[PDB]
């Protein structure tokens, strides 16, 4: 009756009934329940967080009342469209992980959104997020996206996750000047390019692609992790591109042609003496 | 194992077991190095044992866990917490739900503490990409960082693939492969490796049985194949085996036989997701190669 945090994780509940008894609830957790629709929540006007991770909700609705909501998670449901969030202006994080969403819409009014999570969906393009100026983390991995584009407005974005998509060219990153972590593994990229402005990158991952040569990253002097396993790199001289990164600690290069060299680990250590981790294993001295 | 290793290992297992009996939802927050060390140390042990494990009874064989950490705890209450019993898990330890880290950390810790009495096979959820699985990657970055998931794929890439118990029970996560002619081909699989979308290693983690199929058929999953009862029978005769013990599919009672009890499917996650109402089972083998099935309920 008097709790700021209420947790009904794994309670078999199949319907939202009788939550008006909670006076000043601030966090409501309803994960791994049996909810089939959103309802009977218009009274809990003190909520910052609502958690509906892993249910069977098929449409977003009945949330317009809770305008102090700051964190909303409707992951692992059966959503097909994004809607009914236009009134939650103080939303900072929004998780819609692993649904059946196909298009990015209806988020234009969430100006304070710091993290958008649309991983494991059926999205095919990046659109309609020019308005999210405060976005710091964008997660679109495991989708059907085919081009990097409408990202030019997110100048404060620091983490871009785009693994497991249908990309074929690195482009459209010209304005992400504060970008710090870039994940593009499991795509169809063949050339490293288009990173001229991302000087503050510390974590870059282009593993599991079809890249033949390391280029155009000699200016990335802040690199701390370079993940490039499962590509087609063949020339040890390409590692000259990374010598400006004096704090480079980890590189992944295994299952490249380079690893056929019986001096593979030795050559990495000679080229990049600051590196402490090569693939899974530490450099042992 | 060093005494300093035992000290930190028991500290981790203690804090992981301390939430037992609590009202589910408690997570236990370990430090990043504790989780990372668990990955590195267990990976070294995986590489120091064959990729085709040859185990002897007695041991307890379990199917999927799917990150349901408190249901894993209940399994250990029925079968006995290590080292009171020997365990062989058949894969799929992580999934959706925000308690996959506790599940894998407890399994990895017991693997390090009892490396010749505790065993983990690789499931298709222990892959090195998010081409088809997002929950475990999602949990890692939300509680820690993406690199932690990367370190986990390093450990996953070194898990063993199949096991043969007392020269008579073949164990894998998925099932048989049309490319599988000899046990040597499994031994030829090299680590670290990810799970391909095609080939022997893929089928060992992905294939299913089917009543309808007579030989090899296509899989409604979009990967690998389906095999029928005849496939099973020729396989046991060619390799002089008695049983295929596998997981990977939800079954009503946690266990389910196939091809006149020549194959069995085990599933150890009760009420998977939520729309199902299945039980978890567990097959126990004793010194005389006798199989008994214990069933866990929601
Ligand atoms: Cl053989
Ligand atoms: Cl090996
Ligand atoms: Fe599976």
């Amino acid at each position: 009756r008097d709790a700021e945090d209420v947790d009904l994780n794994h309670y078999r509940i199949g319907k939202i009934e009788g939550f008006e008894v909670l006076k000043k609830v601030k966090t409501l957790c309803l994960r791994q329940n049996l909810i089939k629709c959103i309802e009977n929540l218009e009274e809990l006007q003190s909520l910052r967080e609502l958690d509906l991770y892993d249910n069977q909700i098929k449409k977003i609705e009945n949330l317009e009342a809770l305008t102090e909501l700051e964190i909303l998670d409707i992951s692992f449901n059966l959503l097909r469209n994004i809607e009914g969030v236009d009134k939650l202006t103080r939303l900072k994080k929004l998780f819609l992980v692993n649904n059946k969403i196909s298009k990015i819409e209806n988020l234009s009014n969430l100006h304070q959104l710091q993290m958008l999570e649309l991983g494991s969906n059926r999205i095919r393009a990046i659109e309609n997020i020019d308005t999210l100026t405060n976005l710091e983390s964008l997660f679109l991995g495991k989708n059907k996206i085919t081009k990097l584009q409408n990202l030019d407005a997110l100048t404060n974005l620091t983490v871009l996750s785009m693994q497991s998509n249908r990309l074929t060219k690195i482009e459209g990153l010209q304005n992400l000047v504060n970008l710090r972590e870039l994940y593009l593994s499991h795509n169809g990229i063949e050339v490293i390019e288009g990173l001229e402005n991302n000087n503050k990158l510390t974590m870059l991952d282009i593993a599991s692609n079809r890249i033949k040569k390391i280029e155009n990253i000699s200016h990335l002097t802040e690199l701390q992790e370079f993940w490039m396993n499962d590509n087609l790199l063949e020339s040890w001289s390409d590692l000259d591109e990374l010598k400006g990164a004096r704090s480079l600690e980890t590189v992944y290069l295994e299952r490249n042609p380079l690893q056929k060299d019986p001096q593979y680990r030795r050559k990495v250590m000679l080229a990049l003496p600051s590196v402490r981790q090569i693939d899974a294993t530490f450099v042992r001295f | 194992m060093s005494d300093s290793e035992k000290l930190n290992l028991d500290s981790i297992i203690g804090r992981l077991l301390e939430v037992q009996g609590s009202r589910p939802g408690k997570n236990v927050q370990l430090t990043e190095n504790e989780i990372r060390g668990l990955c590195l140390k267990s990976r070294e042990i995986f590489l120091s044992q064959p990729i085709l494990l040859e185990l002897e009874a007695p041991l307890k064989i379990c199917g999927d866990i799917h990150g349901q950490y408190y249901d894993l705890l209940r399994l250990f209450e029925y079968g006995g917490f290590p080292p009171e019993s020997n365990y062989l898990f058949l894969g799929d330890y992580v999934d959706r739900g925000k308690q996959s880290l506790e599940t894998i950390c407890l399994l990895l810790a017991y693997k390090i503490k009892y490396p010749e009495n505790f065993f983990l096979l690789r499931g298709n959820h222990e892959c090195a990409s998010i081409n088809r699985i997002y929950g475990f990657y999602d949990e890692c970055k939300r509680r820690y960082n993406i690199k932690l998931w990367k370190t986990f794929t390093d450990c996953f890439n070194c898990l063993p693939i199949a096991a043969i118990v007392d020269e008579k029970i073949f164990c894998c996560h998925g099932g048989l492969s049309p490319d599988l002619q000899s046990m040597e081909q499994i031994r030829r699989i090299m680590r670290p490796t990810d799970v391909p979308d095609q080939g022997l290693l893929c089928d060992l983690l992905w294939s299913d049985p089917d009543k309808d199929v007579q030989g090899w058929g296509e899989n409604d999953r979009g990967v690998s194949f389906t095999f029928g009862a005849e496939v099973v029978a020729k396989f046991l005769h060619k390799h002089d085996l008695d049983l295929i013990c596998r997981a990977h599919q939800v079954v009503e009672d946690g266990y389910e036989f196939f091809a006149k009890r020549q194959l069995v499917t085990l599933f150890s996650a009760p009420n998977y997701c939520g729309e199902f109402d299945n039980a978890g089972a567990m097959m126990s083998v004793d010194e005389t190669l006798m199989c008994s099935f214990q069933i866990l309920k929601p």
